[PDB]
C-alpha cells in the first residue's frame, strides 16, 4: 500500500517585508518516488525552482526539499501544487509566515 | 567511499 | 554514536520508459557529499559538500565505475525480483538498500549496517553480529541462501571494519571546521488566540546542526504528549534544521506552561515561556 506526501510550506529565514529570502517547499513520508512539485506566485507558477537528490528516512518513505529564491510583501500569496499518484487530484497548501 | 554491488 | 557514513541507493523500474533509474546518494551525518544518477546527461559521482573536492582523479574514476557497475547489477537485481513475487514485466517496481558504519568519539566501529526494501516493505538485512541475515520473506530466504552460500557477509564485515571507518575518519578530518562542529537552536516562544477562551504557544528551535532535536511542553511541570502538536523537522536549506511544538491552552493559563529544548550543541538543555 502506497503513501501520501506530507507538505510543509515556508521560508529558509523569518519574513520580513522586502528583504530576499527563500521559499522552501519540503514533501515527504511518500512511496513510490515519483512526484510532480510546484511553487507559485499569486497562483502563477515560478519558473526557477531548483530540488535536492532523492533520498529516504528509516520506514523507506521518501523525502525532497524544493526552494526558489523569493522577496515577500504584505499582499503577495505563495504556495506549494503537489501531485503524487495517491491523489485523487493536485494538493495546494499556501504559505503561512508563522508556521 | 563505497562497497561494491551485491546479486539478489 | 559519535559520526556515521551511509550510501543510499534507489533503483526504479519504468516499462515502456527506458531502462530502470538507479541514484545513489553519500551522507556524513546530515551532511549529504556525493550523488550519482543514471539519468543525468552524462552520468559520474559528483561532489556535493567542498571537503570531498580535493580528491584526485582517481577517487572520482574509481566511485565512477562502481557507480556505473552498480546501477547494472540493481537492474538484473530487479528482474530477479519479478521471479521471486511472481509479477508480471508490465508494473513499475522500486528496490532500496541503505548501508555503512558508525564510529565512537575515539574512531572506533560501534556498529555496521545494509539493508534492502523491495516496494517500501523490509526485504532483508544483515545482523548487528555481522554475520548472520534476517529476511522478512520466503522471497528474501531465497537470497539469504544465496548469501550464505558465497560468504557475502564475510565481505561486507570486512567492509565496514576497514574502508568504511577508515574512510569516514579521512572525511571528518578534511571536512573538520563543519563535520565536527554543532550548531545549537535559536528557541523562541509565539502566542496567537484562537477564541476568547484559548490560544496557541508554540515552541520555535531555528538554525540547528545536527538534525537530531528533543522539544517538549509541560502544563504544570507534567509532559503534554497526547496534547502536543510536533512537526517533522525540516531543512532550512543552508545545512541546519527546523522545528516546532505547538500546545492549545486556556487563556489566562499561559504561565502554567514552560518549553524544554535538548540538542546536542547546547551545554544543558533550554526551558523557555511565553
Amino acid at each position: 500500500i502506497q503513501r501520501t506526501p506530507k507538505i510543509q510550506v515556508y521560508s529558509r529565514h523569518p519574513a520580513e517585508n522586502g528583504k530576499s529570502n527563500f521559499l522552501n517547499c519540503y514533501v515527504s513520508g511518500f512511496h513510490p518516488s515519483d512526484i510532480e512539485v510546484d511553487l507559485l506566485k499569486n497562483g502563477e507558477r515560478i519558473e526557477k525552482v531548483e530540488h535536492s537528490d532523492l533520498s529516504f528516512s528509516k520506514d523507506w518513505s521518501f523525502y525532497l526539499l524544493y526552494y526558489t529564491e523569493f522577496t515577500p510583501t504584505e499582499k503577495d500569496e505563495y504556495a506549494c501544487r503537489v501531485n503524487h499518484v495517491t491523489l485523487s487530484q493536485p494538493k495546494i497548501v499556501k504559505w503561512d509566515r508563522d508556521m | 567511499k563505497a562497497f561494491s554491488p551485491e546479486v539478489i | 554514536g559519535s559520526h556515521s557514513m551511509r550510501y543510499f541507493y534507489t533503483a526504479m523500474s519504468r516499462p515502456g520508459r527506458g531502462e530502470p533509474r538507479f541514484i545513489a546518494v553519500g551522507y556524513v551525518d546530515d551532511t549529504q557529499f556525493v550523488r550519482f544518477d543514471s539519468d543525468a546527461a552524462s552520468p559520474r559521482m559528483a561532489p556535493r559538500a567542498p571537503w570531498i573536492e580535493q580528491e584526485g582523479p582517481e577517487y572520482w574514476d574509481g566511485e565512477t565505475r562502481n557507480m556505473k557497475a552498480s546501477a547494472q547489477t540493481y537492474r538484473e537485481n530487479l528482474r530477479i525480483a519479478l521471479r521471486y513475487y511472481n509479477q508480471s514485466e508490465a508494473g513499475s517496481h522500486i528496490i532500496q538498500v541503505m548501508y555503512g558504519c558508525d564510529v565512537g568519539p575515539d574512531g572506533r566501529l560501534l556498529r555496521g549496517h545494509n539493508q534492502y526494501a523491495y516496494d517500501g516493505k523490509d526485504y532483508i538485512a544483515l545482523n548487528e553480529d555481522l554475520s548472520s541475515w534476517t529476511a522478512a520473506d520466503t522471497a528474501a530466504q531465497i537470497t539469504q541462501r544465496k548469501w550464505e552460500a558465497a560468504r557475502v557477509a564475510e565481505q561486507l564485515r570486512a567492509y565496514l571494519e576497514g574502508l568504511c571507518v577508515e574512510w569516514l575518519r579521512r572525511y571528518l578530518e578534511n571536512g573538520k571546521e563543519t563535520l565536527q562542529r554543532a550548531d545549537p537552536p535559536k528557541t523562541h516562544v509565539t502566542h496567537h488566540p484562537i477564541s476568547d477562551h484559548e490560544a496557541t504557544l508554540r515552541c520555535w528551535a531555528l538554525g540547528f546542526y545536527p538534525a537530531e532535536i528533543t522539544l517538549t511542553w509541560q502544563r504544570d511541570g507534567e509532559d503534554q504528549t497526547q496534547d502536543t502538536e510536533l512537526v517533522e523537522t525540516r531543512p532550512a536549506g543552508d545545512r541546519t534544521f527546523q522545528k516546532w511544538a505547538a500546545v492549545v491552552v486556556p487563556s489566562g493559563e499561559e504561565q502554567r506552561y514552560t518549553c524544554h529544548v535538548q540538542h546536542e550543541g547546547l551545554p544543558k538543555p533550554l526551558t523557555l515561556r511565553w
